[PDB]
């Protein structure tokens, strides 16, 4: 709804590597930091670590 | 793109703001470059120069409120609002970054310190006794100064986006009420101070604070509001209001700034904690996402172009 | 059913651990009661009793490091290690919330805060003059604290979450260190404290800590690291470690804990940043998220029951 409108906006054009599609599935929908509002800055920097980790490159 | 143009506190903390020294090193090989104001109300408002004429994107995040006494539990967050505006080349805006609302622990007096580590229980002695907090006033935190990013008219300053900030936890503060948002956008509701009472209200748009422990109001000066009364003359509690009209903190929380002013505990509740401050937007934008509190320790502002 | 056990630093900060009286007024009115080691090895760590045999999610959080000197960038953030575990009912559950490391700015020492603010520039002149800092030491931020979550058994503790601290932000760090996150899952592999130089290293889980400067490991208390023996009898820079293996700070940054401990800078560069902590998650579980740089602040610990 409006979840997926804010954190863009936190991240930018964000990309994924096709082995973090389950990662990225399970960090943004099922952990505690993306789930609470209050804590949509740390989700923030949660998805952003994730696409510079070894796994998520290229 | 590189019109990424982030402005902080640069550096400065408290009831006041930063100097021209503080934030000419704070966006030191950077590419932005503002004016502060020098004295007056507009002591501690970074000014910056709109370059060219397009469709901009401002993000505005309040500051959170001052940390509770012995409990310590969760401070209440800052307000980001986010919005799409148009603007000319230029314009001058004017930005106030909102600081954090002073915590009550730690404290350098030697006395105050015993309280915060649990070693003197004279606060919960008193409870105990007389049933409330009438003589060791002090315990809670500040509120938290709130955004504002306006721009002058012809001799009125019209606001853009004003992000609240968050209220001050109370001393004993075990819950966090989980209180929601609230978001004007009717310039004919004028934004007030909030109720200040035993701690400090909140400091609005344009309002005339009498209080010293009320947080001041924006065409005040917005300085945080000065610690309690009767918080003094039995201790050192200078637990202060942040920067952008937080209110002063008592044994209960002090309200948070903002358009308008939070409240405060009318009876010096140790266990009810100050309001949150009223966010704005103007009508002449379009708000990107609703309002939510995310932020935590000083505001912050951003703006780029992505439309 | 949202049974959720929330586990803070009960307000303590600095590079000592919480008391029971912190920790029995941070929780109250909630459902969680705990036990806290009041000396020895086990000081400030909080002591949970497992209430019932199921499927429990464990979210480590780390805590952040020490903020830089005169350019206050972006303190390194701790790590988050989120694991799913099976515990048994009456488990004794040994847990120790990680504190932030000490910033460098602001201070309360007058003398400190010129420096802080830019006015003193006796750092920057014998940098010129003379290639390297030797006589005025300090300025750099401490190390964080790790997050561990271990059981004992007979006689011999064996973890189970440890989420890394971030390390600390050195003086004139005007780079990031922009680093990659790491992560053990072999018990084999023994985590020995960081390289401790100029600037203390991280503790890490089973080591001789000899350094007063350098973080103590798991099994020696975990204390933060004490300043830079050079930042002093020259300035007050009382940049330590936060509790939970931070090293100490000086003019470069202090290493962060974790299983094993953050590097740092052997000669005292001020431009180079401690490095962070290493991260572990017991075999016993499975793996949820892989660690990130994600808390800003003082760790937590949240169980949740994931499957
Ligand atoms: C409680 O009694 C009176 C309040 O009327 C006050 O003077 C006294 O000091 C209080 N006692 C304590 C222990 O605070
Ligand atoms: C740099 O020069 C010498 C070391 O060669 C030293 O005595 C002097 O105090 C240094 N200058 C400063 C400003 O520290």
């Amino acid at each position: 709804r409006m979840k997926d409108k804010f954190l863009k906006h936190l991240t930018g054009p964000l990309y994924f590597s096709p082995k973090c599609s389950k990662h990225f599935h399970r960090l943004y929908h099922n952990t505690r930091d993306c789930t609470i509002p209050a804590y949509y800055k740390r989700c923030a920097r949660l998805l952003t670590r994730l696409a510079v980790s070894p796994v998520c490159m290229e | 793109p590189t019109v990424h143009w982030l402005f902080t506190t640069c550096g400065a903390s408290g009831p006041h703001g930063p100097t021209q020294a503080q934030c000419n090193n704070a966006y030191q090989n950077s590419n932005l470059s503002v004016e502060v104001g020098s004295e007056g109300p507009l002591k501690g408002i970074q000014i910056w120069k709109v370059p060219a004429t397009d469709t901009y994107s401002i993000s505005g995040y309040g500051a959170a409120g001052g940390k509770g006494g012995k409990n310590t539990m969760m401070r209440s967050h800052g307000v980001s609002v986010l919005g799409i505006f148009n603007l000319e080349k230029d314009d001058m805006l004017y930005i106030l970054v909102g600081q954090q609302g002073e915590d009550a622990c730690p404290s350098t007096n030697q006395l105050i310190q015993k309280v915060c580590i649990g070693e003197n229980n004279v606060i919960e002695e008193e409870i105990r006794v007389n049933r409330s907090v009438h003589e060791w006033a002090g315990g809670g935190g500040g509120g938290g100064g709130a955004t504002y990013v306006f721009k002058m008219k012809d001799g009125v300053p019209v606001p853009l986006i004003i992000a609240a900030g968050g209220g001050g936890r109370a001393y004993g503060a075990k819950t966090d009420t989980f209180h929601p948002e609230r978001l004007e956008n009717n310039s004919s509701v004028l934004g007030l101070n909030g109720n200040s009472g035993a701690a400090g209200g909140g400091g609005g748009w344009n309002d005339n604070t009498s209080l010293l422990w009320a947080g001041k109001s924006l065409q005040e000066g917005a300085t945080g509001g000065h610690s309690c009364p009767q918080a003094m003359k039995k201790w050192g509690w200078e637990t202060r209001g942040g920067f952008g009209g937080g209110g002063g903190g008592c044994s209960s929380g002090g309200g948070g700034g903002g358009y308008i002013g939070g409240n405060a505990a009318s009876n010096n509740d140790p266990e009810m904690d100050g309001e949150d401050g009223v966010s704005f937007i103007s009508p002449l934008g379009i708000l990107y996402t609703p309002a939510l509190k995310v932020m935590e320790g000083h505001g912050e502002v951003n703006i780029k172009h992505y439309l």
